[PDB]
């Protein structure tokens, strides 16, 4: 079968594919990341992240919590920036009960101030687990530096605003940022049907539009971090393109022509233009790949360092001279074609995990409303040619830059000298 | 001690993940 | 009845010490757990009456008789929040047989 | 006792009765050794 | 690392199997 | 409705197994019966080191060559060893089975063995590799459980071997347990049985442990959270138990309160991997052994029911994706000899009740020695008597 | 090994078992004694 996308009156779009599997997934995909937050609220998101376990105006803390375990059902609340979705796994059975506590939670929270403030510890943990791969800290504080108001907010919550988020501006920002136009409810394990009759009850009721999109302009700058790591990490991006352009399917086959990590493991990523110019000059250990990052109104593409501190400065300048050898024309048809095959390959292995593919349906929804099969991606991808790829290079290597930096940085260069 | 600790280097976005499930993480 | 309670909540005369209903319910573990969730202006609140109470009490004194806690001005704060604990335990009891 | 009346409460039990009358059974022995009542 | 060594051998010790267990 | 994980042989014996289904790339791995329990103290790391060395170089590609191709299909190209198995699989468009197998035919025949650097590599990680606190501790769990079999040494092995190691012993090890009846060639996805067959046939054509109720205790003051592995004798992987042993895992699900039922051929480690504060080490293991016993004798349906359930979720499947399901096939076809489908898994789940679950973990759990591995700040944890006693109520 | 497994293992038959025997050893202990006294004093 396939997915047909439906776009109820109130905004929110349905979709499904009912492929009779055992374990349907239904996921909820709300534009609610800490991109619509704003300056007095930084927090609320990532609250409302760990808090899908409060009692809803319909059910007790408890009652989620056991019921969704007793069926063996999973409740999943992922955040980008840029959006959030809560999703729920479990046997074509218990979907129903399953789709009451996801859609109770989605549209009822009572966020008891008592019990939102027992979270707040556990706030704590999480914007710090998370930061344990350092790249954490770097993209952060990257997308910080070099964004001004909306996209540099960051996805954990800062370390003065614990203790200080409340219950209202919880409640605030559902009512403002997650309403129903800015919702969409797909699934894959249910009937497009009842998916219709389960939302037309609580999703129609916010109406809405909601809390305008906040639109983000770029800054540029660079934020250090000394703090005695082995390895240097440093993220060096500039501008690029946003969802919806063709300069964005330039930019992806982009990073797959400079190298988007190894599909070897232990491998050298020989083909890498990136590792490969960085390995004819330094025989320390190293880690140098592109990063790309694209939201629907800015997006951040550059190149990201591991190595050694010692080293740090000639790789980041070898990884460089990479890109300004692209941004020059010199490359070859046959490094495009192997750039598309990768990145093709890759989104056909980002869809093949049923998770992975109601995420993307969802993904797809709130950004366009329909649905683009995997078929005819294959060929906007074709569609970007070698002179594309070299123009969104010429982009990265003017556009001011932004960077990112961590570790012992005695011999780390700056943007100036960069 | 970041509770229960643990160089692949971020080549993509983050998207952090929590939920009832015990696992809890973040993905680039 | 309800003249008969006001002639109770006199000889109960807890009012006297100045202190509310809530003020005196014994604090089971439920009556903690509702306390616990009381807004912490109340809390704090209730505490100072309490204590005023253990004072007067130690002196052998009662508050002015005006300043007795009126049936009528007497209201329940507690209350509202431990009827939801009491609640949470019955969810739990029977989800555990 | 309100919280008592379960019938998981009840299978548990039942479960339980075995080693409990063993027990008691042991006990009971025990008292005969114990005193040689007469 | 953790692997260097291997645990010393009790030989001496231990006896001379869940068969064994029971009456063990 | 159910793929069908059709399954066949060839002349070298090397099994040939697929399971077709409509996601677009496909999984292709080559599992091999040969891992750390196959090797005799003298080789203690040369199927790691193999595998280091391998991926890089070969008979009809030099050098990066075929990495260098991998990148150039697209596909992405990953190893492991455990202490069992070895495994080798590509993830990749289905178009490319062709090539995705060509490649796999020279990775585990006509590969050519680098070694230097390999070695430092393995060494230098394996210096760091003590970082991983957890797996220590589970390289011990190991060690001590399996004390004087060739399941207590690791995967890796000892720095020593692994400085001491040349081209022949690796060549032997890859000339001995590189068997093709002791392989299976495993496809998940987009992948035609026939045409997988027939590649098979084209290319790679041409191919008393015992468990000891033990204690490891490495106390080191200086860090910051202390890890303790529990462990029994866990049946095996072809025993029946298994499953119910299972649903009794999925029962119990202080801190990082993990539970494990690690299974090797005809024998294993069930138990519990917890990591606390020093100062609760103690208490969590009491908490512990109280769960454990608690399904002993006294088990309930509706936590039977929770735990059937969880494990009806956990089972893999075409949802999960290509690799996962591989995995599965390469495992399948190595462990059981065929691929259990998951009704089959489905039936032997729904048989299972309260009674013969607290039976099977009376069987295992009630009153056998267990093996404890510590590593940190691990004085308050309770030694052997005080375990050994929480293994019974009175 | 089947005594382990029967009356050795549960810490609740471990009791029975002990009881019961203790309670005919000690008839018997009490024999032999008096006996082998009255063997070793023949008057």
């Amino acid at each position: 079968q396939d997915l047909e996308f439906t776009k109820l009156p109130n905004g929110l779009v349905i979709a499904s594919l009912e492929n009779y599997a055992p374990l349907s997934r239904i996921g909820l995909f709300v534009k609610a990341g800490s991109r619509y937050e704003d300056s007095n609220n930084l927090g609320t998101s990532h609250l409302l992240r760990l808090a899908s376990s409060l009692t809803t105006k319909g059910a007790s803390s408890f009652k989620i919590t056991r019921g969704i375990e007793a069926v063996g059902g999973k409740l999943s609340v992922t955040a980008t920036r840029e959006n959030m979705a809560y999703t729920v796994e479990g046997i074509r059975s218990d979907i129903e009960i399953l789709m009451e506590f996801l859609l109770n939670v989605t549209t009822a929270p009572e966020f008891r101030r008592w019990e939102v403030a027992a979270l707040r510890s556990q706030l704590k943990i999480d914007k710090a687990v998370a930061f344990q791969n350092s790249q954490t800290r770097i993209i952060e504080n990257l997308h910080d530096v070099a964004y001004k108001n909306a996209l540099a907010n960051p996805l954990y919550c800062p370390d003065y605003r614990m203790g200080k988020i409340t219950s209202e501006e919880l409640h605030y920002f559902v009512q403002n940022h997650f309403t129903s136009a800015r919702m969409a409810l797909v699934g894959l394990g249910v009937s497009h049907s009842v998916l219709k009759q389960v939302a037309e009850q609580f999703l129609n009721m916010r109406g809405g539009l909601g809390l305008a999109g906040a639109k983000a302009k770029y800054r540029g700058g660079e934020i250090r971090e000394q703090n005695g790591d082995n390895l240097v990490h440093a993220a060096i991006v500039a501008e690029s393109a946003a969802i919806g352009n063709a300069e964005a399917n330039a930019f992806s086959v982009l990073q797959h022509l400079l190298g988007a990590g190894p599909h070897i493991k232990r491998g050298n990523n020989t083909t890498s233009l990136l590792s490969q110019s960085v390995a004819k000059g330094s025989h320390q250990p190293f880690d140098v790949s592109a990063f790309n990052a694209s939201y629907s109104d800015s997006g951040l593409f550059g190149i990201y360092t591991i190595s050694q501190a010692a080293a740090a400065g000639e790789v980041i300048n070898a990884a460089y001279n990479q890109v300004k050898a692209v941004a020059q024309g010199n490359l070859s048809s046959a490094d495009v074609q192997a750039a598309k095959n990768k990145l093709k390959a890759g989104y056909l292995m980002s869809v093949e995990t049923s998770e992975g593919f109601l995420s993307e349906i969802g993904s797809q929804a709130l950004a366009a409303g329909s649905y683009m099969p995997p078929s005819t991606v294959l060929q906007q991808i074709d569609s970007v040619a070698d002179a594309d790829v070299v123009k969104a290079a010429k982009k990265f290597v003017s556009g001011k830059k932004s960077m990112a930096a961590s570790g012992n940085l005695g011999h780390t260069p700056f943007l100036d000298e960069l | 001690v970041l509770d229960v600790k643990r160089g692949q280097a971020a080549a993509r976005p983050l998207v952090a993940t929590v939920g009832l499930n015990v696992p809890a993480s973040v993905r680039f | 009845l309800d003249g008969f309670r006001k002639w109770y909540y006199n000889a109960a005369g807890f009012n006297k010490l100045g202190l509310m209903r809530d003020d005196t319910l014994h604090e089971t573990e439920d009556v903690k757990e509702a306390i616990r969730r009381l807004p912490e202006d109340l809390y704090n609140d209730r505490m100072f009456r309490i204590k005023r109470a253990l004072d007067l009490t130690m002196r052998h004194q009662i508050l002015p008789k005006d300043q007795w806690t009126k049936y009528e001005e007497d209201k329940f704060y507690l209350e509202p929040y431990l009827k939801e604990v009491i609640r949470e335990r019955k969810e739990r009891e029977e989800w555990a047989k | 006792l309100s919280r008592f009346l379960g019938p998981r409460y009840r299978e548990l039990a039942r479960n339980w009765i075995p080693t409990a009358g063993m027990w008691g059974t042991v006990g009971a022995v025990g008292l005969v050794w114990a005193t040689d009542w007469r | 690392s953790h692997t260097d060594v291997k645990v010393p051998d009790f030989s001496d010790y231990r006896r001379a199997s869940k068969e064994s267990s029971e009456a063990r | 409705s159910v793929p069908e994980t059709q399954v066949s042989i060839l002349d070298n014996g090397l099994r040939v197994a697929s399971e077709q289904s409509s996601h677009a790339t496909c999984t292709v791995g080559v599992w091999i019966d040969a891992g750390s329990r196959y090797e005799t103290e003298k080789n203690n790391g040369a199927g790691y080191f193999l595998e280091h060395l391998a991926f890089k170089g070969t008979k009809n590609r030099p050098g990066n060559a075929l990495e260098k191709e991998v990148e150039s299909i697209g596909a992405h190209l990953n190893a492991y060893s455990t202490r069992e198995h070895t495994a080798y699989l590509i993830k990749a468009l289905s178009k490319d089975l062709p090539k995705v197998v060509e490649l796999l035919a020279d990775i585990v025949q006509n590969s050519s063995l680098q070694i230097e650097k390999e070695r430092d590599v393995i060494l230098r990680e394996m210096q760091e590799n003590d970082a991983s606190m957890q797996n220590v501790v589970f390289d011990y769990l190991h060690a001590t459980a399996f004390q004087g079999t060739p399941l207590a040494q690791a995967v890796e092995g000892p720095s020593e071997n692994v400085r001491r190691l040349s081209r022949t012993d690796l060549t032997d090890y890859l000339n001995r347990h590189y068997k093709a009846p002791r392989m299976v060639l495993a496809a998940a996805g987009g992948v035609e049985h026939q045409q997988l067959l027939d590649l098979a046939q084209k290319h790679l054509s041409s191919v008393p442990c015992r468990f000891t109720g033990s204690e490891i205790r490495h106390r080191d003051d200086a860090l910051p959270l202390a890890h303790v592995a529990i462990a029994v004798e866990g049946p095996g992987w072809a025993n029946p138990d298994n499953v119910t042993l299972q649903v009794a895992n999925a029962i119990i699900g202080c801190q990082s309160f993990q539970t494990f039922n690690i299974s090797y051929s005809d024998t294993g480690l069930l138990g519990a991997h917890f990591v606390c504060d020093a100062m609760s080490i103690d208490d969590m293991v009491f908490f512990l052994q109280g769960q454990w016993m608690r399904l002993c004798t006294s088990a309930t349906e509706s936590e039977v029911t929770r735990g059937k359930n969880i494990l009806r979720n956990a089972l893999v499947s075409h949802l999960d994706g290509t690799t996962p399901v591989c995995e599965d096939i390469g495992r399948s076809l190595l462990t059981y000899g065929r691929r259990i489908p998951l009704a089959e898994w489905e039936s032997r789940i729904q048989e299972v009740d309260a009674q013969m679950l607290r039976d099977i973990c009376s069987k295992y759990f009630y009153d056998q020695c267990p093996a404890v591995a510590g590593y940190g700040p691990i004085e308050q944890l309770p030694d052997y008597n005080r375990i050994r006693s929480g293994m019974f109520w009175l | 090994s089947r005594l382990y497994s029967l009356l050795f293992r549960r810490t609740s038959t471990f009791a029975l078992t002990i009881a019961v025997g203790a309670l005919f050893f000690e008839r018997a202990f009490d024999q032999g004694a008096d006996a082998i006294y009255e063997h070793i004093n023949e008057g």
